């Protein structure tokens, strides 16, 4: 549990982690890499049966979806941070949104 | 079909020494009793049945040889598998396409 936490605090801060630093898809891939890990701690204690689901398997994949997308809103935001200037032209409903508003 | 694969698992009874013409052996009833069975947590018991059989081989035309077959048809539950493997895979296979963004 105590990981996990860690781990998904360490997804919310990609976020505040510059785009020009070029480390957001690290963090946040090896932080998927590492919940993979600990998946692969919880494959030899949790039970086997089908009738439902263990809550800490629910949290488990819960945290991995969120580091999933962590990686594509970092992805999205890099995307939009590199866009060329003179091929990508902004749409005005852009500018009034997410720039004045 | 795995996780969602379907069984048919015989139990041949016989008796080993004696043949049909010194001991006759007769089902009891057309199925299996489930009475007192446990439900199982990765498997659903969809079908049973039990069927008497009688063998006459060509060097022993007077000797037949009976056995009592139960054969119990059994649907797994896939929920264990959906969630541990599937959804992971799924996780994956959806960030692989991202990186072309
Ligand atoms: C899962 O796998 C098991 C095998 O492990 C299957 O079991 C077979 O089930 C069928 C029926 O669905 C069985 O066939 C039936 O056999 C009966 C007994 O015949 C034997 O005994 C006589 C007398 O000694 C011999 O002459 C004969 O050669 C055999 O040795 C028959 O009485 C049955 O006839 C009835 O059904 C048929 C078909 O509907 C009708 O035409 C007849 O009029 C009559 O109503 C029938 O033939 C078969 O023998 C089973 N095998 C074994 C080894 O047990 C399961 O069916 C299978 N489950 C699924 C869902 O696939």
């Amino acid at each position: 549990i105590a990981p996990c936490i860690l781990i998904t605090l360490l997804a919310i801060f990609v976020f505040y982690l510059p785009p020009d630093a070029g480390e957001k898809m690290g963090l946040s891939i090896f932080a998927l890499l590492t919940l993979t890990v600990f998946l692969l701690l919880l494959a030899d204690k949790v039970p086997e049966t089908s009738l439902s689901v263990p809550i800490i398997i629910k949290y488990l994949m819960f945290t991995m979806v969120l580091v999933t997308f962590s990686v594509i809103l970092s992805v999205v935001v890099l995307n939009l941070h590199h866009r060329s200037p003179h091929t990508h032209q902004m749409p005005l409903w852009v500018r009034q949104i997410f720039i004045h508003k | 079909h795995f996780p969602f694969d379907e069984q048919n698992c015989s139990m041949k009874l016989g008796t080993w020494t004696y043949d049909g013409s010194v001991v006759a052996i007769n089902p009891e009833s057309d199925q299996p009793d489930l009475s007192n069975f446990m439900e199982s947590g990765e498997w659903v018991i969809k079908e049973s049945r039990g069927w008497k059989h009688s063998v006459t081989y060509s060097c022993c035309p007077d000797t037949p040889y009976l056995d009592i077959t139960y054969h119990f048809v059994m649907q797994r539950l896939p929920l264990y598998f959906i969630v541990n493997v599937i959804i992971p895979c799924l996780l994956f296979s959806f960030l692989t396409g991202l990186v072309f963004y």
